């Protein structure tokens, strides 16, 4: 459950990264892929090489993804159903897996912007991921 | 824990520039505030009220540098964990209880407060050579527990 | 998140609890601190024998929470508030203990109540205890 | 090494009134729909779609039987858990990558079936001395791991 704080403090954190999502979501998987190898049995079909066009390509739908989760941080199960459905529903990801990215991008936001992460604000994207994860790996319909 | 021989080079070079006197002190400080529960194992640390109070506590930083100390210690040793560790596991599962999955926070908070200090320095390969360092110490300290 | 069968099936369960209430709770405490000792850290001063007035006492607490929890499944974080500035603000208990007593409760149900501990009502109490500890365990204020 | 003498007899007491044909299989389905994700290492199950399907699915009851065997195993050898599931914790572990923390889970879904069955004589004390049994078998399972 997020605070009010813990909601201001996402959004002006997330909101650093602008033209950056691509760059940075994409640096947040190759981190896990790299790091925790066992992720990269959900990518099979992928082209896992450092630097592929496709990851490169989904670190940006996922980005993307967390900034709507932002945008709709009052009412993510609503705006998030239809990961909810790829994630639980049809790819059934083992919540460990949503706790290594999730480091992953914590790992990403520290490297690049580092005036944005402090220990409080670092608490509150925690708590932030720890929810869309619960919501992605949950089945509520 | 296995790294290569390009890997250790890696890790051993950057944990060379890390600042002994803060670094630790911060991971310490960040779990304590990420992970608010861990500060009942620290009752005599003074005051833990607020970020603030936690990360300039001088008993959060000198305890962190021990803490520091000890993961120093590791990488010296990385080929007998559970013996370098011996001692401080019997204290952290035996006597003080704590929860293994507390062990793994530390660890990647430790992570992330070094992608912090050295920002692209700390690039994805680095990471994934320390992911397996601190999750050898974090496993080590568990061991009394198995 | 709870879909609307996890609700259904929560209420229609946990209504089957009634005057049980405070026997329940209060065996599933006594299971806790008898299986995980280390728990009963959290209770120093607490006279914690077994049958106890005392635990006898808290457990009608608990599992009144509960079946207020229940009445508000959809809004707890609100009807929950002040179980939360116990548990997460003052206490800051280890989430890893709501894990060990909602197994525990889980447990004590499926002791008192074989024919309504169905896989499927299995599953939606496991989610709705992970609700009410997730609620308990964060500060959101 | 860990069950106190009561402990060991409690558990073999009770474990002579199980159903070894049953139990494995309520386990391993409730585990399939308690937490669904698990349900993808056993794809070529068949139908595991709803409740009902998973339950009633001939695989997961067969499965379920030797998931049982595997148990017994360890209850008739409580002080060598680490040896008894040294081969299984290679297979989980080096080969289909489960999740350690999913044993874990199995354990307590097990314990959940004990209760289920044997209701009131699933006492307190009984309760615990198979939180030991069932912790200890998460353990021995991600040796590997360690
Ligand atoms: C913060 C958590 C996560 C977010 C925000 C997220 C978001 C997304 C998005 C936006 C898509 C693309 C859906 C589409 O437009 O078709 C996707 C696909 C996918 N995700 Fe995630 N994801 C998360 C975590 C994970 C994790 C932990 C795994 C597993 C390691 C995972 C595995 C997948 C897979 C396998 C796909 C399908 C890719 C494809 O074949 O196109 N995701 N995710
Ligand atoms: C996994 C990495 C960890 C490392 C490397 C580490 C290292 C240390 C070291 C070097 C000491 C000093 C022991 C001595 O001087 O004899 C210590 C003490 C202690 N550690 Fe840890 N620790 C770790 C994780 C944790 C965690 C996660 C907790 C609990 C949240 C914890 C709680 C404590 C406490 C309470 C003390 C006693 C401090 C005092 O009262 O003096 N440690 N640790
Ligand atoms: C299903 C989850 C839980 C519920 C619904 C719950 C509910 C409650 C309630 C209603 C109270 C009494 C509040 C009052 O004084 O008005 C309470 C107190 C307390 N709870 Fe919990 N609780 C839960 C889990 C836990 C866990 C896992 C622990 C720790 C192992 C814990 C530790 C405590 C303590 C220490 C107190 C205060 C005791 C005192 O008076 O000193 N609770 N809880
Ligand atoms: C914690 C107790 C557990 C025990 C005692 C256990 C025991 C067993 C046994 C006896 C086998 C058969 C080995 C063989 O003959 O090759 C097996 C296979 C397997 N287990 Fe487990 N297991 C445990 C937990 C788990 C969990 C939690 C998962 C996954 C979430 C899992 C996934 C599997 C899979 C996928 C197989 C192979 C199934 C196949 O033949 O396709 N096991 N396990
Ligand atoms: C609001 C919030 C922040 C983290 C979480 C999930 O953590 C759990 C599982 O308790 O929920």
């Amino acid at each position: 459950v997020l605070s009010p704080a813990d909601k201001t403090n996402v959004k002006a954190a997330w909101g650093k990264v602008g033209a950056h999502a691509g760059e940075y979501g994409a640096e947040a998987l190759e981190r896990m892929f790299l790091s925790f190898p066992t992720t990269k049995t959900y990518f099979p079909h992928f082209d896992l090489s450092h630097g592929s066009a496709q990851v490169k390509g989904h670190g940006k739908k996922v980005a993307d993804a967390l900034t709507n989760a932002v945008a709709h941080v009052d009412d993510m199960p609503n705006a998030l159903s239809a990961l909810s459905d790829l994630h639980a529903h049809k790819l059934r990801v083992d919540p460990v897996n949503f706790k290594l990215l999730s480091h992953c991008l914590l790992v990403t936001l520290a490297a690049h912007l580092p005036a944005e992460f402090t220990p409080a604000v670092h608490a509150s994207l925690d708590k932030f991921l720890a929810s869309v994860s619960t919501v992605l790996t949950s089945k509520y319909r | 824990v296995h790294l290569t021989p390009e890997e250790k080079s890696a890790v051993t070079a950057l944990w060379g520039k890390v600042n002994v006197d803060e670094v630790g002190g911060e991971a310490l400080g960040r779990l304590l505030v990420v992970y608010p529960w861990t500060q009942r194992f620290f009752e005599s640390f003074g005051d833990l009220s607020t970020p603030d109070a936690v990360m300039g506590n001088p008993k959060v930083k000198a305890h962190g540098k021990k803490v520091l100390g000890a993961f120093s210690d590791g990488l010296a040793h990385l080929d007998n964990l559970k013996g370098t560790f011996a001692t401080l596991s019997e204290l952290h599962c035996d006597k003080l209880h704590v929860d293994p999955e507390n062990f793994r926070l530390l660890g990647n908070v430790l992570v992330c407060v070094l992608a912090h200090h050295f920002g692209k320095e700390f690039t994805p390969p680095v990471q994934a050579a320390y992911q397996k360092v601190v999750a050898g110490v974090a496993n080590a300290l568990a061991h009394k527990y198995h």
